[PDB]
This record gives structure tokens, C-alpha cells and sequence, in this order.
């Protein structure tokens, strides 16, 4: 949802109060991303014991 | 693109190309000069600081109540009929009297 | 979260704006639904197995 | 109704147009210059004629 996925383009792009919108809209989804990778791994983990 | 002597009508927009050049924005805040100057896509002050690849320039004239609806994803008489910004466009609105 | 549930209502409704914004967030929403029904699914699953 | 712990008014005079670039996160001349305000600021704004 950000104009951009890179985090050194928002910087060097958009003011800070912009900037961190966009920032924090990329750490949503990257952490979204990483907390479904980390359920799916801890799964994986108790079906491995 | 901001010095000519007379822009192009709203109806039939100039088509401006700017390339193989040296972008400096900073005249802008070097000297009062516009009312209005805005950014949506990037950051007004860094617009120096970070390099472009390709920029292109859009002249036309608009009522004055006709500018707050120029912006992306706006509405009305003119976003919509003559002139249109994409929804996910990125760059900059500069308006003066 | 959103104005409506519906996402047609909120394109007829809404600006194309606005209305990205509210499809954002019911797709966002629908997504943390998709999470938690594939998560339990996965810990039933591995109950079962 | 919320009562605060410390107050403090910076009184000063703009140019009429230069009052819309007066808040948190706002570019302008004097927001960006003169006089900036804290992006995470809490307070409130007040002009007149």
C-alpha cells in the first residue's frame, strides 16, 4: 500500500510526517508478513518435534 | 515551464519535456515568487537532493476554485473532463496569481 | 473499520480517493481474517495429524 | 475538560497567506525556516483578521 517499497526512497522522497506514514505503512505489512512466516514456521516446528 | 509568457490553455495542455538538464527547484525558496506550492509524491525541499530519471512539466491556467480540486484521485469540472492526475501519480502542484 | 462492507458501495458512494482508502482497509481487515481462519485450520490440522 | 501541566502561547504575525502552512508537518517558508512547529506537536492553532 505504500508508493514505495523501498525505505531510502521514502526518506529521500517524502517529508518526515509523510515519510513515516509510508514507513509505517510498510512495517505493518512487512510485519504482517513476519508474523504469519514465524505461525507458519512455529507449526512447521511442533509437527518437526 | 514556470517564466513563459503565456501557457497553454487548460483544454489543450503543453506537453513540456525536460531532460538532459540540471533540476534546481530551489529558486522557488530562494525568492517569493508562487502563493501555492505543494508536493503529494515527494518532499518539496528534497526535490534537489533526490535525482529523477525522467521529469515532465504540465502548464495550464484554472480558475482560482478551480485548483484545490487538482490534485490525484479529485473530482469535478476540470480532474475530470480536460485535465486528470492518476490516482497513484507522484510529483508536485505549483499555483500562483 | 471501513465507512461500509460492501466494496461496490463504497466505490458508488465514495471518491476514487477515499474510496482506495476504505477498500484498504476492509481488504487489510479480510486479510487478518484470512490469517486467523488459515492458522487455526493448520493448528487443527496438525492436531488431527 | 483536560487540564494541562504547563502553557506556553508563541504570539507572532505572518503574512496573510502564510497562515494555512502554520501546523505540524506543514512546508512553507516560515514553517520551514522562521518558525517550524514539532511534527509530533500537541497543541492547537489559533489566527484572526
Amino acid at each position: 500500500g505504500a508508493i514505495s517499497s523501498v525505505l531510502n526512497d521514502i526518506l529521500s522522497r517524502l517529508d518526515p510526517p509523510e515519510a513515516e506514514v509510508q514507513i509505517d505503512r510498510l512495517i505493518t505489512g512487512r510485519l504482517q508478513s513476519l508474523q504469519t512466516y514465524v505461525t507458519q514456521q512455529l507449526i512447521r516446528a511442533a509437527e518437526i518435534r | 515551464v514556470f517564466n513563459a509568457t503565456r501557457f497553454a490553455s487548460v483544454y489543450a495542455w503543453n506537453r513540456k519535456r525536460i531532460s538532459n538538464c540540471v533540476a534546481d527547484y530551489s529558486v522557488l525558496y530562494n525568492s517569493a515568487s508562487f502563493s501555492t506550492f505543494k508536493c503529494y509524491g515527494v518532499s518539496p525541499t528534497k526535490l534537489n537532493d533526490l535525482c529523477f530519471t525522467n521529469v515532465y512539466a504540465d502548464s495550464f491556467v484554472i480558475r482560482g476554485d478551480e485548483v484545490r480540486q487538482i490534485a490525484p484521485g479529485q473530482t469535478g469540472k476540470i480532474a475530470d473532463y480536460n485535465y486528470k492526475l492518476p490516482d497513484d501519480f507522484t510529483g508536485c502542484v505549483i499555483a500562483w496569481n
